[PDB]
């Protein structure tokens, strides 16, 4: 599969192939780096209104290399979100909980930013008013797969200084067979 | 000494242990820095009080450090002088308790 | 005759009045330039702090912003002991009333759930009862 | 083990020289800590094991701790003196250094000419220091205990706040 | 250029590197076990994965701070309690420091350990972290003031500082049963100096104070973590070799016995972590002065009296 390269929201992205198909020691060492980043993921759960309390039932910044934006994107708190995003250190990943972080999410009104997609890049989205903790966990597995298939610069001195994000197959196309092949459901008149 | 061919081995092991622990920490910090890729007021006086308690009782402790090695070479007169040393030490300690310097009370 | 009469739900750099009928109840285009102005303002909030707009008394007194929900509360310090405080609110403003002027009588029920998330159904009770009072409905 | 003594003495001289002519006091205290470490290495090189042990246990473990406590406590950064840089000027630095160099020259003239058997091995264990310290020096340890008690009493009497809280402003004369 | 003396000294060097690597590995294994047997109230490769992540992260140096002491505080927190382990014997012929001052060196390392917290508080340009480092340093001073006396109990019972002399004076009875007060005071002092769980986050009782562990990222915070864990495992090793039988056992090999007793102390530390809740700051100070220091002074007096009573 093919990747997008980001190199030094308004920047340009181009869709190229991975540089590992062009050395054999670099291939396994990059695999070990991606494995280490995938297995040990430290989250920074941002404290917002009513998705943050939902994932409570499921640390300080700059040691957590991952931000989970939970609640509604208020215009007063959006600079706080971006500032806390630039606090964290590369590599960093973003998981959006709820419709309010993906989009405006039932609030298309003056005081709500239409998602954090307007100002920070998001790696994984989760749809819907408050998602279950199992949905957050499955998003963690999906992002672990995305991190495990990546090509980041191993050092800032020697090597290609560009980040390669993989074009994953979308979950609606992958799970299309098991979703369309659903015949019957339980009636809502029982428990 | 540098001639007993076993304690000199222990000295070499001790020095190499120190320098290779320092080198391991330095190389760990070097690996952290190199690899990864880039992108008025005043505290109190109670802290001073407890640190002064630490240093004063630490010197009054180093006296017992020296005493504890020669505790059997010295006789009962050494026990008597160490007993009155510990007695005046505990008198100062209970003075600090009863006055109130030793409590925090937030 | 009102002390420190200022905006409490919206920031001070807000032009219009939201609950007025001529104010459009839609999210406008998100310009990053305005967000960078607000980020720079947040960077110099403690540097250019003027305790006269907040309704504060102007050497012990130290002014700090102390960041259930999350909200800032400014604090005036005599050492550790605290003498004045104006809790800065409006950081969680969703415009429930202005959307109440937008949604119908039936589509506003989730918005009545989302004002207090721990209550929920308790919070959609009063809207439903007032709507039934408007419609003249006596429920069984 | 004389090479270790020479290296420790040289880096102790250099460390205290950087202590004297530094701007902010935290790095000065760090250089004094490594100077005390070098002095302890000198102590170990001369068979005074208990002396170097007490040097890093107490002198580099309690005194510098107290200095760092005060520095980080009243939030001094060397300010309002470090903008002057008065000790990096000839009219302040030339005079007293010349006077102290004259003192050094006459005292090392006094050092030379003395007979020298030389430093030998046979390190002085802490057991012998314990025997002597609680032998002919009973009054030494009792009156040093009273000395430490007196120092504790004085610095408690002087360096107590009598106010409340773990944060206090630098109010003039404490109201 | 092969000579038997060169072979012996190179074998001693190899033994020193082996014991260093095994104590670092066992500290990391303590970290992995503290992750494992806390959740119940192979998986070991997550440790290597976490190390790989912390190696392959962008470092931070704060633009208002100074580099040298900010990067030197994790050096202190790691290596001070690392070289505190050099004095501990694991076998009749597997020690790396047979010096005369056998436990005073640990006292030097424990005295130098507070400079890591102090330098972290000063270098981290944050007044809340500075206040938290002040509180933590005050705690570890007030609880390390009696560490020396709790160890002088064992030294007075044995008669010398050297660890071989301790483990040879424990040849008939282990030191835990004549000096249990010294044992509990040394355990509490070792927990508090190491900044373990009951004496952890002293900034929790205040909101103008934050932890000194903040403003570090990546390998510096990782160094703080592994330095705390080598400190707790060398405190376990010191406790067993000073109160239990150092490498002493009926049938199993001496190094196997020492490792088993050290891990036994590690599981005891996990248990006391799981059991005792966090006290607040005021009883921590009140206990660590009022109950801890007179008790170890009285313990020293009583052990002096009993070793001078049976003086033959
Ligand atoms: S998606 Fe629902 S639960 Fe989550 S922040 Fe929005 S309104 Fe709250």
């Amino acid at each position: 599969m093919d990747y997008t390269l980001t190199r030094i929201p308004l920047q340009k992205q181009e869709i190229v192939t991975d540089p590992l198909e062009q050395n054999v020691f670099m291939g396994k060492l990059n695999d070990m780096v991606n494995w280490g980043r995938k297995n040990s993921i430290w989250p920074y759960n941002f404290g917002l209104s009513c998705c943050y309390v939902e994932m409570v039932t499921s640390a300080s910044p700059r040691q957590a290399d991952l931000m989970v934006v939970a609640g509604t994107c208020f215009t007063k708190m959006a600079p706080v979100i971006q500032r806390l995003y630039d606090q964290m250190l590369e590599p960093k990943w973003v998981i959006s909980m709820g419709a309010c972080a993906n989009s405006g999410g039932m609030y298309d009104i003056y005081s709500v930013v239409q998602g954090v997609d307007k100002f920070i890049p998001v790696d994984v989205y989760i749809p819907g008013c408050p998602p279950r903790p199992e949905a957050y966990m499955q998003a963690l597995m999906l992002l672990q797969e995305s991190i495990g298939k990546e090509r980041r610069p191993l050092s800032w001195v020697v090597g290609d200084q560009g980040v390669y994000r993989a074009n994953m197959q979308s979950e609606r196309e992958r799970k299309r067979g098991e979703r369309i092949a659903v015949t019957n459901l339980r009636t809502p008149d029982e428990i | 000494m540098s001639t007993s061919t076993e304690v000199i081995a222990h000295h070499w092991a001790f020095a190499i242990f120190l320098i290779v622990a320092i080198g391991l920490c330095c190389l760990m910090l070097v690996g952290g820095w190199f690899l990864g890729g880039r992108a008025r007021l005043r505290l109190s006086a109670k802290f001073y009080l407890v640190a002064m308690f630490f240093v004063i009782f630490d010197v009054e402790a180093l006296y017992l450090f020296a005493w504890s090695t020669s505790i059997r070479e010295s006789g009962w007169v050494g026990f008597v002088e160490a007993a009155i040393f510990i007695f005046v030490l505990l008198a100062g300690l209970v003075y600090l308790v009863r006055i109130g310097a030793l409590d925090w009370t937030p | 005759g009102h002390p420190n009469l200022r905006r409490i739900m919206m920031p001070q750099t807000w032009k219009g009045h939201p609950l007025r009928k001529d104010y459009p109840a839609r999210a406008t285009e998100f310009s990053p330039f305005e967000l960078t102005k607000a980020k720079q303002d947040l960077e110099m909030e403690a540097l250019t702090f003027k305790p006269e707009e907040w309704g504060m008394k102007r050497e012990d007194f130290m002014f700090l912003n102390l960041g259930h929900g999350a909200f800032r509360i400014v604090l005036q310090l005599d050492g550790e002991e605290i003498v004045d405080c104006v809790p800065d609110i409006g950081y969680h403003h969703r415009g429930a009333e202005k959307m109440g002027e937008r949604q119908s009588w039936h589509s506003y029920i989730p918005y009545t759930d989302r004002i207090e998330y721990l209550g929920g159904c308790v919070n959609e009770m009063p809207y439903v009862l007032a709507v039934e009072k408007l419609a003249g409905i006596t429920v069984p | 083990m004389e090479f270790a003594f020479y290296i420790c003495g040289l880096i102790a001289i250099l460390a205290t020289l950087r202590v004297i002519t530094h701007t902010n006091p935290v790095h000065a205290l760090l250089y004094l800590i490594i100077s005390l470490l070098a002095i302890s290495g000198v102590f170990f090189s001369l068979g005074a094991y208990f002396a170097g042990a007490l040097e890093i246990i107490v002198y580099a473990g309690a005194i510098m701790v107290l200095f760092v406590f005060v520095v980080m406590m009243l939030n001094l950064g060397g300010s309002e003196i470090e903008q002057e840089r008065q000790w990096l000027k000839p009219q302040v630095w030339i005079g007293p250094a010349i006077l102290s160099a004259i003192m050094l020259v006459v005292i090392v003239y006094a050092i030379l000419g003395v007979n020298d058997q030389g430093i030998d091995g046979t390190p002085i264990s802490a057991k012998a220091v314990g025997i002597t310290l609680f032998g002919p020096y009973v009054l030494a340890v009792e009156l040093a205990s009273m000395l430490l008690l007196a120092g504790l009493v004085v610095a408690f009497h002087v360096g107590r706040e009598e106010r409340a809280g773990e944060v206090l402003s630098n109010r003039k004369d404490d109201s | 250029w092969i000579s038997p003396e060169l072979i012996e000294i190179l074998l001693t060097i190899l033994k020193a590197v082996v014991i260093l690597l095994v104590v670092v590995t066992c500290g990391a294994f303590m970290s992995f076990g503290e992750r494992r047997l806390l959740g119940l109230f192979g998986g070991s490769l997550q440790l290597v994965a976490d190390m790989i992540k912390m190696f392959f992260k962008e470092d931070w140096i704060p633009k208002f701070s100074d580099r040298v002491i900010f990067t030197l505080a994790p050096m202190i927190a790691f290596t001070s309690l690392l070289l505190a382990f050099a004095i501990v014997p694991v076998s009749p012929g597997w020690v790396v420091a047979d010096l005369n001052i056998g436990i005073l060196f640990f006292l030097m390392m424990a005295g130098l350990a507070v400079y890591a917290v102090l330098f972290a508080g000063w270098s981290s340009n944050n007044k809340y972290s500075l206040l938290g480092a002040m509180r933590a340093s005050a705690q570890t001073l007030s609880y390390e003031v009696f560490l020396g006396l709790s160890l002088m109990g064992v030294v007075a019972q044995a008669g010398s500082f050297n660890m071989t002399d301790i483990v040879n004076s424990q040849a008939h009875v282990w030191n835990v049963i004549p000096q249990f007060f010294g044992f509990i005071t040394f355990a509490i002092a070792g927990v508090a100096v190491c900044h373990r769980h009951p004496f952890d986050q002293p900034e929790a009782e205040q909101e103008l104070a934050d932890g000194y562990h903040i403003e570090y990222s990546g390998m510096k915070f990782g160094l703080f973590f592994v330095g705390e864990y080598i400190g707790i495992v060398t405190i376990s090793a010191l406790m067993v070799t000073l109160f239990f039988g150092g490498w002493q056992g009926p049938l199993l090999p001496p190094f196997i016995w020492f490792a088993l007793k050290t891990a036994f102390f590690m599981m005891m530390f996990i248990l006391i972590r799981a059991s005792l809740p966090r006290p607040r700051y005021d009883q921590v100070m009140s206990f660590g002065w009022k109950i801890c220091l007179p008790l170890t002074l009285i313990n020293l007096l009583v052990t002096a009296a009993v070793i001078l009573w049976q003086a033959q």
